[PDB]
């Protein structure tokens, strides 16, 4: 049948897999040992596109998780669920990187990078068909973004008829700690514009103040802002997993949403956000759900497009809804700012809806929205780039490893096009 | 005195999560059947299902899935046990007592009960195999279940002639 | 003898079609076992059902439809569903993939290799029906994997077979609402190619539908139960004709014959007047002159095209229930000297009746009424080309933009095809405003 | 009177005649002893077995069949078995060496020290014998020992019985799957020592056995139960006319006569249509019309050659149960108005027609459906020859780079066999050709 | 309760160890029987059995193969005493016991006992050896068996009424 294999790279990665693997597993009721406790026999029939099943009910997740630092693997292992996961798909270099994205994206992926193909490829033919796979990393990784581009070079052509999805969180744009991120993520994005089809966008500085804004629990835990977005690409996972009259397919959904190639980067949303005394303080009605779902603030990837206008937007709904309340929300939308869509298409609405409700929450939903705010975004990163390639700073460790600035000039000329490209449509 | 039906509701929500688990249970219950190698016979003696369980069972579901269905078939037994000894009973609760008391049974005559509607196990059923096997393993619970409520429906009209015959 | 075939392309198209099955097999006493009680119907297939149901000497009817579906979703589902035992194992025709709702891509890449075996299916059908009169397919223009795979499968049973009828019947795209926008695209490539071999082309639109579910119906939240449940109902008013007599019987043949007064043109729009809530004709009564001003209100129709702007070409309509000819005559009488009605001056009759004694009947857990007198009001007009209007002025935009085509070329399309479209439909507009023209 | 004795050559035959003769047993209730229950049959041994087993007054029916192997073990283990009480001692002939797939080890090595042995035990049949019309031969082409030692013995059975008839049925090849390349060194040797005295051909392949197994019998994990299944039911349905009556009852003699039309090529291809799962059978209905259609769809025949491809020359259909002439010929009338199947111009007619009123029957522990009306295709057909052709094109660069040929030059052969095969299929297909052109 | 079928679950998988074992104890049971001399005699008697093992026994296999069916032998009669005592029964399982109590005899005539499907025993039984002996001593173990598994069928089946008939 038809399945997804997923790539963990990258030192988030690291806890962003066990997290999203974990939600997933909670979410059909399996135990943390692994034998699923019988209460959904739609999960039990559909979890075939996402694990494979071993001997005892034991349906073994179809990931593969890569990084270099042993210590992460042994934590996730002594985590709640490292028995999840095989000794199958932990493969590992013995050295580091340095985060360094040229090491990463040639000395020690020269030795490890057949050995992460030999997995994958194991996992294709235990399986029949993909719809592609989808990668969770950081273009703020050091390893992450050198790793993970050589891996989608190496597949792009191995598989050039999937899905490539990706996932990676943008650096603060406050503080990115290490001061050479800018350089990794230039050159990450230069291997990735050409290449990818879909990149989610996220940013850190953004679930902070959605932690200030309604958890205002003051201190979670890293992990439980990963929980949040996990439970976010879980709600856009489940649409293939799960019955009730919407069109599923991640290609259904991207050929409704990029108007032209180089659209590869988007921004998601979510419903509902509740605090202490809000469940007993909140009225769960469509229309309200739709209020926050387009808050100003509800959004969580880069930042408020306000600035810009609306390209394409697509609303998914989990729960026991009906089509005329999704219309009239459409209806309503469009009416109230006709103005801030772009008039290169009207309708930039797409719905649909799965009948099928969340564990804890009755009714709920997600959103993906490509706007025009990525501009300033990639605007900032071309003026730290400028700034940091005036003076070349930080350059004799990519020098030693063989670089040179050759490449850089071509990858910012590239990404001069994107930013004139952006300007040119949305202007 | 009323905790029969406290019980009982608890047992036939159990058998809604049945009634998502029962493709899943057939589904289960074909395999064992291919491995059993009895496949001439229609279905109603749970020692076919024994024989199913005791081997080829190494994942998981194939256990608990099987087992709970004895359990439940052992419960009602012990709600059962309630109803022999109350109070001897008027002529209706007497025969339902008896011919609950006969069907309570390990290897009986439940093969091919089909039932009235709604009861849509054999209409959510699927092909051959259940139109001439699969007859009153899938209905026989109800069947028991919707007797056994007439047996209390009946208790509240039980005048102060029957709420004394067999406690006294 | 007296029977048609249905296709039902697309899982958009299956819940309809396994809701007006499931309605005809309530009507007709069905058990969902596949048998009768004690009561004796069954034979060589010849009683009540012969027309739509098949129940040979087995004891168990055969519908004659065929669900074909790209995706393992509902058609599982189904395969799960309650009627499953009647439903044939793999006349349920699934497919593993998409569509993802391009045109070209429904229609090239795996088509080839399903449209073999569905072919199969029809003539192991074919080889023992005698009459077939036709077929009757639930489709949409905007399928998001039916539309291609239903143009490839209309063109080949086209070719293959030019004497019966084509019964085309769709959704249309919502005038001002689209919840995707490869719709455009992909109706205006169905409807240029099939144009010049489909026969008779019926819509519906699901936001007028809603409205009159909150007029009339009053239903603040209704559902797609409802939705199918009144398409069924009109297709049970087409099919009435052929599921019983009355005082005149009609067929397909006449309802092209007279619906068509000049080819390409085979467009009209059905309306059923006595759509009511139950309380509201519980106490209220029903009649032939209150049912045709309802049939001739201007705002029942359930397609956004406005008759007052519009001009008139067809209207036949079907009554079903206890009339006489004398009030019935009567009433169309009165329309006929209203002055309101402009039809073309170019048909002395434009009218078409057909008549049976037979009560529409209802569903147990329904919210319709009690009906004993319906009727169905099939009619064509110029009011139509708005919608066409509409859709190009939506379409040439996005073709000077040539959004999205990136994927259309790449699965590996052209240009001239999505220009000749345009041309087709330029046609299409150009036909509609000079036979208006009086 | 009507008798036959069956030769059954290759570990790839023996549990598959094994089967058979299990199938066998039930339709007449032979015990697993060798006698019937009380009701009498015993005694001089005329009855429905009189043509296949003997059972004497000593009350043991006796199978007129010879089980031939070279390797002790399955024969060993069957005569370890459950029957073996039925099956006379030495006619289960064990051999202690193989032939290693060499069909000149088994033709020259090991065949003169057993061939003696076995003239005497058809010779102790034939004694007993008095209609013995024919041998019905069961081996497999790509013999591994049922090969050499096949050819040999039915080149002496030719030599001294010329007079009466001869068939022979063996696997195919498999087109696309190939268990081992000496296989077609072995097949075309075997082939072009047959030609000439081989005299009723007939193949299997077991590529679309299993494509059919998994299409309507349903089966995701058959095996060979259902293979040998299969055939069985096949063999027992062509064995029918001899043993029960119906209309008609037409002989191997006639099938050879009409069937051939002209010499050498004597190798028809036979079918089922009622091949389907109970499931499917107790749910839908069975009659000539569909059935036929069935056993002239393409893909319901177990070979690898396209008949559209192709043109029919000879078609025969055997109709096991209970039906009447008139929709027979009906049926028959509507195939000769069809313009699809193209017969060639030289025959004007192509059917040879047989009917037996006894329904086929069902076997307990098994897989098919509960058949009413059952059919037998026996067809011959131009495109055949494109399974020589593949073989020979498998054949030549072989051939050209002498591969394996120290085996044979050093057991004691030479090229001259290799080098004669190849124009001997090369006459084949050019006769093929010939009689396709007209 | 059911300790007594437990037991017997054991027995028969040694029984399906005998479907591995049953021909090769017949041959060693002919190199009895040539030295024996008792050629003339369908077998039914253990008393021959125990004639066999004395002598011509100095190869191992001779007495391991023929000494534990005593065994099996003596462990269903160490089993018909629990029976013996239990309840009076339900005259189904009264007969049943009268039929174990009547078959448990040493000198007995068990020797043509044939039985109905499946009882392979005799279908892999070579030649008129076994159609002039060899009958019921082959098979009169699953005699008992299927007979007193029938009998604690009926242990289900007993009410309060069929509880307390022997045991006090
Ligand atoms: N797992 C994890 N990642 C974090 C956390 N906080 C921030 N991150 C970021 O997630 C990014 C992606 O991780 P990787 O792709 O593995 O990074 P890398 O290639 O090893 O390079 P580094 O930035 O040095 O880690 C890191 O660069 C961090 O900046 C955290 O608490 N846990
Ligand atoms: N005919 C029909 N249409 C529906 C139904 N529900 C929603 N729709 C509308 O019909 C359209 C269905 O088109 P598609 O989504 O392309 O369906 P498809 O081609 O069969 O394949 P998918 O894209 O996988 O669904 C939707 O856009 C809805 O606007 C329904 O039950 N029946
Ligand atoms: N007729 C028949 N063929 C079989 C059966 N099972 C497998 N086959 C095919 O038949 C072929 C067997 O032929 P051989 O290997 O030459 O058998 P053989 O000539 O009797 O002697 P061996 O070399 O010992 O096997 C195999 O290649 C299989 O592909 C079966 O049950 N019956």
């Amino acid at each position: 049948m038809r399945e997804i294999v997923h790539l963990q790279a990258g030192q988030c990665g690291n806890q962003i897999g066990a997290k999203f693997w974990e939600v997933i597993s909670d979410e059909h009721g399996i135990d943390p040992t692994g034998t699923y406790h019988g209460d959904s026999d739609l999960q039990l029939e559909r979890i075939n596109v996402y694990y494979n099943e071993a001997t005892g009910g034991k349906y073994v997740p179809r990931a593969v998780l890569v990084d270099l630092e042993p210590g992460t693997m042994d934590s996730v292992r002594s985590g709640p669920f490292g028995q999840i996961f095989r000794p199958d798909n932990f493969v590992f270099g013995q050295s580091g990187a340095g985060n360094n994205w040229a090491k990463g994206h040639y000395t020690e992926g020269a030795e490890l990078v057949d050995s992460v193909l030999d997995v994958v490829r194991k996992e294709a033919e235990s399986c029949d068909c993909l719809q592609g796979f989808q990668l969770t990393h950081s273009l703020g990784g050091g390893t992450g973004s050198g790793m993970g581009t050589l891996l989608i070079s190496k597949i792009r052509e191995e598989y050039p008829d999937r899905i490539m999805n990706t996932f990676s969180v943008v650096p603060s744009p406050k503080v990115s700690d290490t001061v050479v991120e800018p350089y990794n993520a230039t050159l990450s994005v230069h291997q990735l514009v050409e290449n990818t089809d879909e990149t989610y966008c996220i940013d850190n500085e953004a679930l902070y103040d959605i932690c200030f804004r309604t958890l205002k629990l003051t201190t979670p835990t890293y992990g439980d802002l990963n929980h949040l977005v996990s439970a976010t690409m879980s709600g856009v996972t489940t649409c293939l997993r799960f019955p009730g009259q919407l069109n599923a397919d991640l290609r259904k959904l991207a050929v409704n949403m990029v108007p032209f190639p180089r659209l590869h980067f988007f921004m998601p949303g979510f419903a509902p956000l509740t605090s202490r005394g809000s469940q007993q303080y909140r009225a769960l009605t469509v229309p309200e759900l739709t209020q926050q779902m387009f808050d100003a603030k509800n959004m969580m990837a880069a930042c408020d497009p306000r600035h810009g206008r609306y390209l394409t937007v697509a609303a998914v709904f989990r729960g026991r809804m009906s089509m005329k309340e999704v219309d009239e929300q459409m209806l309503n939308v469009q009416n109230k700012n006709s103005s801030y869509f772009v008039e290169w298409i009207p309708n930039n609405v797409k719905t649909a809806v799965c009948d099928i409700p969340p564990r804890g929450l009755k009714m709920s939903a997600t959103f993906i929205g490509n706007s025009t705010a990525i501009q300033e975004l990639f605007k900032r990163i071309s003026e730290q780039f400028t700034a940091m390639f005036r003076r070349k700073a930080f350059l004799h460790w990519y020098t030693g490893e063989g670089m040179d600035e050759m490449e850089f000039t071509e990858a910012e000329s590239n990404m001069n096009d994107l930013v004139s490209e952006y300007q040119q449509y949305q202007d | 005195m009323n905790e029969v039906k406290e019980s009982l509701r608890s047992i036939e929500q159990k058998y809604k999560l049945f009634q998502q688990q029962q493709f899943t249970f057939i589904a289960a219950l074909e395999h064992c059947r291919e491995n059993a190698h009895d496949k001439i016979r229609p279905i109603s003696s749970i020692e076919q299902v024994q024989s199913y369980m005791e081997h080829y069972c190494n994942n998981s579901t194939h256990r608990r899935i099987l087992i709970m269905f004895m359990d439940i078939c052992s419960e009602l037994s012990k709600l059962c046990q309630h109803f022999e000894a109350l109070h001897s009973g008027t002529p209706v609760t007497n025969s339902l007592l008896e011919k609950c008391k006969t069907l309570v049974s390990q290897s009986n005559d439940l093969s091919s009960l089909r039932a009235k509607y709604p009861h849509e196990v054999v209409n959510h059923l699927s092909c051959d195999e259940a139109r001439n096997h699969y007859g009153g393993v899938v209905s026989l619970i109800p069947i028991v279940l919707d007797f056994m409520k007439e047996w209390i429906a009946h208790s509240e009209k039980l005048p102060r002639k029957v709420l004394q015959h067999g406690t006294t | 003898m007296r029977e048609c075939i249905s296709i039902h392309v697309g899982q958009a198209g299956v819940q309809i079609g396994n809701a007006c099955w499931e309605l005809y097999c309530l009507e007709h006493g069905i058990q969902p076992d596949g048998q009768m009680p004690s009561d004796k119907t069954i034979g060589g297939g010849d009683d009540s059902f012969n027309t739509f149901f098949s129940e040979t000497g087995a004891g168990k009817h055969v519908p004659r439809a065929v669900f074909v579906d790209l995706e393992p979703t509902v058609v599982d589902e189904v395969r799960t569903g309650t009627y499953r035992q009647l439903f044939h194992p793999e006349q349920l025709i699934t497919g593993k993939e998409d569509a993802a709702n391009n045109y070209a891509r429904g229609h090239y890449t795996i088509g080839k290799e399903i449209v073999d075996l569905v072919l199969d299916r029809i003539r192991k059908l074919a080889d023992l029906c005698t009459g077939l009169q036709g077929f009757l397919i639930f489709h949409s223009f905007g399928g998001g994997t039916g539309s291609g795979f239903a143009s490839l499968l209309m063109e080949r049973l086209s070719v293959d077979y030019g004497k019966k009828s084509k019964l085309e019947f769709a959704i249309y795209p919502a005038p001002q609402v689209s919840t995707a926008v490869v719709e455009p695209y992909n109706s205006i490539l169905t409807t240029h190619t099939t144009l010049e071999h489909s026969d008779c082309a019926f819509m519906v639109d699901n936001e007028a539908i809603y409205d009159i579910c909150r007029r009339n119906l009053d239903i603040e939240r209704p559902t797609y139960t409802n939705l199918n449940r009144l398409i069924g109902q009109i297709v049970s008013s087409i099919t009435a004709s052929l599921r019983f007599d009355g005082a005149l019987n009609v067929d397909l043949t006449e309802f092209q014959t007279n619906l068509v007064p000049y080819p390409r043109i085979h467009f009209p729009l059905a309306t059923y007047a006595p759509v009511i809530s139950a309380e509201k004709a519980y106490h209220e009564q029903l009649s032939v002159a209150e049912i045709t001003n309802a049939c001739f209100e201007p705002a029942n129709q359930m397609v956004k095209c406005d008759p007052r702007h519009g001009k008139y070409m067809a209207c036949c309509m079907l009554y079903r229930g206890d009339v006489v000819p004398k009030d019935v005559n009567a009433a169309i009488a009165t329309i006929k000297t209203k002055r309101t009605i402009q039809f073309v001056d170019w048909c002395p009759t434009g009218f078409k009746v057909g008549i049976n004694y037979q009560p529409p009947t209802v569903v147990p857990g329904g919210d319709l009424a009690k009906v004993q007198r319906a009727v169905c009001m099939l009619s064509n007009t110029t009011a139509i080309a708005e919608a066409w209007a509409r859709l190009d002025h939506k379409f040439d935009l996005m073709y000077a933009k040539r959004a999205f085509v990136h994927w259309y070329v790449g699965e590996g399309m052209e240009e001239g095809e999505f220009s000749e479209a345009r041309e087709d439909l330029a046609a299409l507009e150009k036909d509609y405003e000079e036979v208006g023209v009086d």
